């Protein structure tokens, strides 16, 4: 129908940016229209948002300046827009100290109508932003190296005691520490790395090996033991990590002797710096002044709390307490409850006024969901979710994904927020914020019918007459199954008095495609057909995937607006194969309503998965046809020639008068005495009445002159008194290839013909 | 790449009150498969003025163009512009042009020239001026005036030896009387001018070779 | 008017302890005549006394919530194999596992918790993955026992698991899962809800699942982080294409959701997973029997105005529960007793009288011959 | 009525850039396309340059002038501009803006007056006028042809007359031709030998660019 498929503009393929969603934007103060696209983070492009313009019959893109810059993997980008500015939300990962779990929420930035920063928001530590009274307006870890002494001066009983001590210590530390690994070294005469950090990953093997080591005996070369621990462990070649803390536990008996290395220089050496030194004394023979001072040198600077004389089994309380971690409750395990850590605020967004925004919190409270009504200028928000009266209700509402999609509805003199919960029960639902007083909560108003159809994943209010009050609400079920994943869309009519929803129609895609995904993307495209009524577009990105060549696939369906509501069938179907080669998932994002070609006519953008397309909108022409007969009536038994004057006119103001019909040609034909078995009159020239081709001149009027002759043969007097019917049918012959100007198109909802009656003089007293 | 035009002949010798026929041909078809209109345009340019639009589509005249111009030119690959009865105002150059596809291209042009009885040139030869030798420069100029048709060739010869370098020829031009003229210089330095004894210029036309000489 | 029926041939026959002594179909020739509004019937026999091949793929969830339910799965697998082997000689059995996608909201991404997802380090664990084909379909029993017993439990973040990825990969990856052109069963075990298409959006996955085998040389679905979960319709279509009957053995807690999914998948069954695992084994024996045997009576193009129907019974007192076309082939085959067919026809209108057909069986180079005669006139 | 005007001729050094202008009047400017075309002298024909839609500022360029031309539209002043980058001696030609036909298709329905661009490093130099004394053999004929040589001047034009313009028949001023960087020109007249040298014959050459007027009397 109205969209010019023959002249698309496409972002360069394979080059930057790799489009994910596209939307048209316009600054109300300057009337510039840009095309905002969002791309995932890549080495070429760091930015998540780009503004593109039409230059040299292509779409060139330049990144926007002050938007958040994602780091690492792609975790989500969301860009909505209204006449109050552009909102961009990025998902981020954060790790708190000594936390064995991560946080996943959004950092957002609000920009003005002209793409200048206005607000920044981080949604970590949500507790300090929340304001439960806010009025809702409705109009590496640690490594521990052990230095076991079995170097003579140690009886089998004391050695066995030491082995039990070390084994119990290892087990205890593995229980109270998660990311704490171990290494060991026996240094009796020789030095022998009994086990290494890589083996520490298998706890059972290391524990079994601890009991399986045998005394080596000989002489106590403790300083050499330290130097060996530093030349073999803590070194990244054997598995150590530079970031992790470093501890040591020295089970020496104090009888150092025959040490090839100097103790004092080894202990204080720069390499030793940065590693703790816990010293345990073995044997009763540690009561000499020299041995005591040796221990004191070995142990950390605050000798108390590090130096010891007996194997007390809780002497290592300090690390056992300092290194304690916290675990967020996960699948099948106990832990800290999931309240807001994985809230993913900003998953869906919506701009309400100059300050306030609406955000989706799909992951809040064990994936129950919700939404945050954030006030950007005051930096205070209010969380809104479904009420739970008992534990059963709370556990029943989990994993509903409320806040997956958010929208707003304009009633006569009020507002109403709604949300999508595609996983609700198991078929989906749409909620509405039923403010009752101080408390406002989401209560379900619409429910899907099929499991896994993801009802409520897409919302799309439509104000057909553009009066400021929503008249319909489109709700999509992209994965609906009949033979494959066809999709299905539901149109709901909002009562003008109660605000209730009543099903009106169920839109389905073109028959013959079992893998369409009809309804995955939906948008109100403003007014395209120049009729002052809003038109809508639905997207079916999987249409034609794999079948036949499969070079391109996807579809977009244009539905027009009527005073009654949406149409019954689509007025256009744009197939990706006819648009350009290589388009994949054509129709997973759409926008419109803003002029980007330079005429006064709103245009449209359809974003594939990696490219964006832009289509002009053609001018819709409405032809008024009149004719003057001569003589005004048919005299009884007339035999003269009838003179005919036929004049068309452009009753449509969609085009300047001094452009006529462009390169479109008017093709009209005449039918004489329609409906009569034998025609009373006839045309004087077959050429002048069949396939008559004319070129519209400058202006809004065209005219012609024709002649009619009496039909041959005996008079068919049977129905003389009835008015004679003359019919005119017309079309447009629009050129073939790409054109500089979008050629006009006849209106699809006005009959392309007219019938004029010529009375026949009566035989009564009064002829007419 | 682009569509090529073979607008021929380069020029026509015509007389007032006779028919004319240009022939512009295109390397590709212009018939737009939907509107069924051949996309070709005709232009007319007189000396010292910007061109003018004569016929936008293959056979449609512009408002104000006299009826004696006819577009004809069917087929879509070969086109012909026919002027019924040439007139003094019609003397000029006409260009054909593609309109269907980018880049847009022209045909090169076709110029009209009024016919006339032949006229042998009036040839004169002059020496370098005395003042010129004072500046250490020298030059010989041969004038060839009032000849028809406008195609001629000249060969300068010093001491009987033709010279093929240091020679410039002014553009031959047409007059209001339907004749032609031409001129040719001979760049030389004063020292070189004295190295020789005699000079001469030769003119070629439909007849016998004409020459003039100095010494 | 009324019809007629007759058997036009006699054939010597024999029977053996196993199918190698089979004597193929009943006497070749039979005859039937029909008139409008009066059907007729015949009888046929096939001399086969054993079962027909089978391919069972076992697929366990290995999330941490299944630690208590692992012994139930091991007992169920042994019961599976032992019950099957006592009705057929050509049973093949396979094995695979799954937990979830290795992106943040579904699986914890901290390196320490990505190497040892289990809560305590003394536990025996296994790093998370999306699908892992372990044992290809094989006729060895002790191999399957040993491979199943060796498995260890992985971990996860959120309750729903990614079993749909495993099902779709098992359906698509035919050349390396070892499927045969035989009755195919997939036994799916879990104790929680399942992720579906549209859930990957939370984890940043935006590329929809395509119908391609993405397993590695070692058997892992390595590319799982780049494609979204498949939809219910995608799994249904893949299973229908591949001729796989899924039997969902799931915990009592998750029985309702899976019972609701089974209605979408045509030939699927759902049974609870408890200590007395005979409930699921019964679904499996019923799925084996319900799918027909190699013994077949496939019909040629009947004369227009005539219809054909069948009713198969392994023995006199035992018959299949199917209707109409479901009984065109034999079912519920058992040892030491041979199967039989009853073939009935009904006539609506008539066409040229002289017509003949043949009913062919699979596995032997022979087929029955049938003669037909029909007319629209009265006596 | 639709008409277009331009800034007029320009003289620039090699390597510079020229920003021509084409003011448009009599129609809505943000509607109709503006096309440019250059007619190179010496009978090289014409070649389409590019296109621009003032409403959206979009352009399309022939590949030959992709990096050479750059079109833009000033909707406020209703003036279209073309910028020629890194001009050379070759770029010298006359350029035209255009206006497409509203109905049908005709790229240049209307044209501007014309604008000539000349690229040269030569300074403003006055012409040197040299009389052409007829040969001794030409004095015996009834008709005698005289003339002068206007050599070495820049920029154009230089007007030549005979006897302060009183003489008006038989005068022929040939088109100029370039030498190195300085232009050249010649003119010839014919008068009765009965009036020469008996009566004074002279010519005046004017060079407005240098405000120089030179009178030269022909002598045998
Ligand atoms: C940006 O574009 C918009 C939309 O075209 C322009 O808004 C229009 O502004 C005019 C006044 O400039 C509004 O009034 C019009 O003015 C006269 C009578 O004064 C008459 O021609 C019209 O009947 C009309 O009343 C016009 O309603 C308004 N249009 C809309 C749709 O709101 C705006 O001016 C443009 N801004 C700039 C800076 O160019
Ligand atoms: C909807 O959101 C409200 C909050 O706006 C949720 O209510 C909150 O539920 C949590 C559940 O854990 C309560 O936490 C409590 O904290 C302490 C520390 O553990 C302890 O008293 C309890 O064990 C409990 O965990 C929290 O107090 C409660 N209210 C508020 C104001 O935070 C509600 O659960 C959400 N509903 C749904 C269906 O998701
Ligand atoms: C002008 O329109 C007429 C119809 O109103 C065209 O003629 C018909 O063309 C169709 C195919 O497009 C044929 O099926 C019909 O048989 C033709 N005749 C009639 C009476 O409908 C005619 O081709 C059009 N003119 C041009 C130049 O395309
Ligand atoms: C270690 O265990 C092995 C058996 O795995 C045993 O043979 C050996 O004696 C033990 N001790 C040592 C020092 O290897
Ligand atoms: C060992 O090094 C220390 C300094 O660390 C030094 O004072 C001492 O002399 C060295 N030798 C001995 C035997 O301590
Ligand atoms: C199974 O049947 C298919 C279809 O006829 C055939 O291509 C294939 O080779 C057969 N065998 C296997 C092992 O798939
Ligand atoms: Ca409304
Ligand atoms: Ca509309
Ligand atoms: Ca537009
Ligand atoms: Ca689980
Ligand atoms: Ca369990
Ligand atoms: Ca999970």
């Amino acid at each position: 129908f109205n969209v010019d498929v023959a002249r698309p503009w496409l972002t360069p393929k394979g080059g930057a940016p790799f489009v994910l969603s596209s939307l048209l934007h316009q600054d109300p103060s300057t009337n510039q229209t840009w095309l905002l696209v969002t791309s995932p983070r890549t080495k070429r492009t760091p930015g998540p948002l780009h503004r593109c313009s039409l230059v040299q019959d292509e779409i060139l893109c330049h990144p926007v300046e002050h938007v958040p810059i994602p780091k690492g993997r792609h975790r989500g980008v969301t860009v909505v827009r209204s006449h109050h500015g552009v909102l961009i939300c990025i998902q981020v990962l954060v790790r708190r100290p000594h936390s064995l779990s991560s946080e996943l929420t959004g950092t957002c930035s609000l920009l003005g109508p002209d793409l200048r920063p206005q607000a920044q928001a981080n949604f970590f530590d949500l507790e300090n932003l929340l304001d439960p009274d806010a009025r809702v307006d409705t109009g590496a870890g640690t490594e521990i190296a052990i230095i076991l002494d079995g170097s003579g001066s140690i009886d089998p009983p004391d050695f066995q005691r030491a082995k039990d001590f070390i084994s119990n210590m290892m087990r205890n530390f593995y229980e109270k520490c998660f990311e704490c690994n171990f290494a060991l070294v026996q240094y009796g005469g020789v030095i022998q790395t009994e086990f290494d950090l890589r083996d520490s990953q298998d706890v059972m093997a290391s524990l079994a090996r601890v009991q399986n080591i045998t005394q080596v005996g000989s002489v106590t070369k403790t300083a050499s033991a330290m130097q060996h621990v530093l030349d073999s462990i803590f070194t990244s070649s054997h598995g150590s990590r530079r970031k992790a803390s470093k501890v040591m536990v020295v089970l020496t008996d104090g009888g150092i002797f025959e040490d090839p290395l100097n103790l004092t220089t080894v202990i204080n050496s720069p390499k030793m710096q940065g590693v703790e030194r816990f010293a345990i004394g073995v044997g009763e023979e540690f009561k000499s002044a020299r041995t005591a001072r040796e221990l004191n040198l070995i142990a950390s600077d605050p000798d108390e709390t590090h130096a010891f004389k007996v194997t007390n089994y809780m002497a290592l309380d300090g690390l056992l307490s300092k290194l304690r971690y916290n675990i967020i409750s996960m699948e099948g395990t106990v832990g800290d409850a999931l309240h807001y850590q994985l809230a993913q605020i900003g998953f869906s967004a919506q701009i309400l006024d100059e300050r306030q925004v609406l955000l989706g919190a799909v992951g809040a409270f064990d994936w129950s969901g919700g939404a945050l009504l954030y006030d950007t200028r005051s930096r205070r928000g209010r969380f809104l979710n479904q009420t739970a009266a008992a534990a059963a209700d709370a556990e029943a509402a989990q994993y509903s994904y409320l806040g997956y999609a958010v929208a707003v509805l304009h009633k006569t003199c009020s507002l109403s927020y709604i949300a999508g919960a595609p996983r609700y029960k198991h078929h989906g639902a749409v909620f509405e914020l039923q403010k009752e007083g101080r408390e406002a909560s989401f209560l379900p108003v619409l429910e899907g019918e099929q499991m896994g159809s993801y009802f409520g994943s897409e919302l799309c209010p439509v104000d057909i007459d553009m009066d400021g009050s929503t008249d319909f609400l489109l709700v999509a079920a992209p994965f609906y199954h009949v033979h494959g994943e066809e999709g299905r869309v539901y149109v709901y009519r909002l009562s003008e008095q109660d605000g209730s929803f009543s099903l009106a129609r169920i839109l389905s895609g073109h028959p013959g495609f079992t893998n369409a995904r009809f309804g995955f993307a939906m948008a109100a495209m403003g007014d395209l057909s120049q009729d002052k009524l809003t038109d809508v577009a639905i997207g079916a990105p999987l249409e034609g995937f794999g079948a036949d060549d499969g070079a391109s696939f996807g579809s977009v369906y244009i539905y027009n607006g009527h005073w009654d509501g949406l149409s019954a069938s689509p007025s256009q179907r744009i197939r990706a194969s006819t648009v350009a080669p290589g388009l994949q998932y054509f129709g997973m994002s759409m926008a419109g309503g803003f002029d980007i070609s330079g005429d006064g006519l709103a245009d449209i953008t359809v974003g594939t998965l990696g490219q964006a397309v832009v289509f002009r909108s053609r001018p819709v022409v409405r032809l008024k046809v009149s004719m003057a007969f001569t003589p005004s009536a048919l005299p009884i038994g007339f035999n003269g020639v009838v003179n005919v004057r036929l004049c068309f006119e452009i009753s449509s103001v969609t085009t300047a008068s001094e452009s006529g019909l462009r390169e479109a040609l008017l093709n009209f034909t005449l039918d004489v005495d329609v409906g009569k078995q034998r025609r009373r009159l006839q045309c004087s020239d077959v050429r002048s009445c069949l396939g008559c081709l004319r070129e519209w001149s400058s202006g809004s009027q065209l005219c012609e002159d024709l002649l009619l002759m009496p039909t041959e043969g005996e008079l068919c007097e049977e129905d003389c008194f009835s008015n004679a019917s003359v019919k005119v049918s017309y079309q447009l012959q629009t050129p073939e290839g790409q054109t500089d100007h979008p050629q006009p198109i006849l209106d699809r909802y006005t009959e392309p013909f007219a019938i004029f009656q010529l009375p026949y003089e009566k035989a009564c007293k009064n002829k007419l | 790449a682009a569509i090529t035009f073979n607008l021929a002949p380069e020029s026509l010798v015509v007389t007032a009150g006779s028919k004319v026929t240009f022939s512009c041909k295109a390397s590709q078809d212009f018939l737009n498969s939907a509107t069924k209109r051949n996309y070709l345009t005709w232009y007319q340019q007189r000396d010292g003025k910007p061109p003018k639009l004569l016929i936008y589509w293959a056979s449609a005249r512009l408002s104000g163009v006299p009826a004696r111009f006819t577009g004809s030119g069917g087929g879509g690959t070969e086109f012909t512009l026919t002027i019924s009865s040439v007139k003094a105002a019609d003397i000029g150059t006409y260009y054909c042009r593609q309109l269907r596809s980018r880049p847009l291209t022209f045909g090169g042009g076709t110029k009209l020239t009024v016919k006339q009885p032949k006229s042998s040139p009036s040839v004169t030869l002059f020496p370098p001026s005395s003042e010129e030798l004072e500046t250490n420069k020298a030059t010989l100029v041969c004038t060839i005036t009032d000849f028809y048709p406008g195609v001629v060739t000249v060969d300068w010869k010093v001491d009987g030896t033709p010279v093929t370098q240091g020679m410039e020829t002014t553009q031959p031009s047409k007059q209001s009387n339907n004749k032609y003229m031409a001129s040719s210089y001979l760049t030389l330095t004063a020292r070189a001018w004295e190295r020789h004894s005699s000079y001469s210029c030769q003119v070629t036309h439909e007849g016998h070779t004409v020459e003039k000489s100095l010494s | 008017p009324r019809g007629q029926q007759e058997v036009l041939q006699d054939q010597p026959l024999s029977q053996g302890a196993r199918g190698e002594g089979a004597t193929q179909l009943a006497p070749q020739r039979v005859r039937v005549t029909l008139r409008p509004g009066e059907p007729q019937q015949l009888q046929v026999r096939f001399l086969r006394a054993e079962g027909y091949p089978v391919d069972l793929y076992y697929l366990m969830d290995l999330s941490y919530s299944m630690k208590d339910d692992l012994e139930r799965v091991r007992q169920l697998g042994h019961a599976l194999l032992v019950r099957l082997q006592e009705v057929t000689h050509s049973v093949r059995i396979g094995f695979g596992s799954f937990v979830d996608k290795t992106v943040l909201p579904f699986v914890s991404t901290v390196p320490s918790k990505l190497r040892h997802p289990c809560p305590t380090r003394l536990e025996r664990c296994q790093s998370p993955f999306s699908f892992h084909h372990v044992l290809s379909l094989t006729g060895d029993a002790q191999a399957f026992e040993r491979e199943v017993g060796r498995q260890s439990v992985s971990g996860n973040l959120d309750s729903p698991e990614g079993g749909f990825d495993a099902i779709l990969q098992a359906a698509l990856c035919q050349e390396q899962i070892g499927w045969r052109n035989v009755s195919r069963l997939l036994v799916f075990t879990s104790d929680d809800t399942f992720h579906t298409a549209g859930d990957g959006k939370l984890g940043g996955i935006f590329m929809p699942s395509d119908g391609h085998c993405h397993l590695d040389s070692n058997g892992l679905y390595s590319r799982s982080t780049e494609f979204d979960y498949p939809s219910v319709g995608q799994v249904a279509q893949a299973l229908s294409a591949a001729n796989i009957q899924p039997i969902f053995a799931v915990t009592s807690a998750a029985l309702p959701v899976y019972q609701e999914l089974s209605k979408l998948i045509p030939k699927s069954a759902v049974g609870e997973l408890s200590e007395d695992s005979s409930n699921v084994v019964q679904l499996i024996m019923d799925a084996y029997n319900s799918l027909s045997s190699t013994v077949t009576l496939e019909h040629s193009s009947l004369p227009p105005g005539v219809h054909i129907s069948y009713e198969s019974q392994c023995e006199g007192p035992e018959k299949r529960e199917g209707k109409a076309e479901d009984r065109g082939q034999c079912n519920h085959v058992r040892i030491n007793q041979t199967v039989t067919f009853w073939v009935s026809l009904q006539a609506t209108h008539c066409l040229p009288e002289p017509h003949l057909l043949r009913l062919r069986a699979l596995g032997f180079s022979e087929e029955l011959i049938v003669e037909l005669h029909t007319l629209c006139d009265c006596n | 009525m639709v008409q277009l005007q331009r800034a007029g001729p320009t003289i620039v050094k090699p390597g510079s850039a020229v920003k021509l202008s084409c003011k448009a009047t009599g129609f809505a400017y943000e509607d109709y396309y503006i096309f440019w075309v250059r007619q190179r002298e010496g009978g090289n024909g014409q070649k389409w340059i590019g296109r621009i839609h003032p409403g959206s500022g979009e352009t399309k360029y022939n590949d030959k002038f992709k990096g050479k031309a750059t079109l833009t539209a000033d909707t406020e002043a209703s003036s279209a501009y073309m910028r020629l980058t890194s001009l050379t001696s070759e770029d010298t030609a006359v350029w035209y803006c255009g206006w497409e036909r509203s109905v049908g298709r005709a790229t240049f329905a209307y044209w501007g007056q014309g604008t000539s661009v000349t690229v040269s490093s030569a300074k403003t130099t006055p012409p040197s006028v040299y009389p052409l004394a007829p040969g001794s053999a030409a004095q015996t004929n009834s008709m005698v042809t005289l003339g002068c040589l206007v050599k070495g001047y820049f920029p154009e034009p230089v007007t030549v007359t005979w006897n302060s313009g009183s003489l008006s028949s038989g005068v022929h001023t040939f088109p100029a031709v370039l030498q190195s960087d300085l232009y050249t020109l010649s003119s010839s007249v014919t008068v009765p030998s009965s009036t020469w040298p008996s009566e004074t014959v002279t010519c005046n050459v004017a060079h407005p660019a240098s405000s120089t007027k030179v009178d030269k009397k022909i002598v045998p």
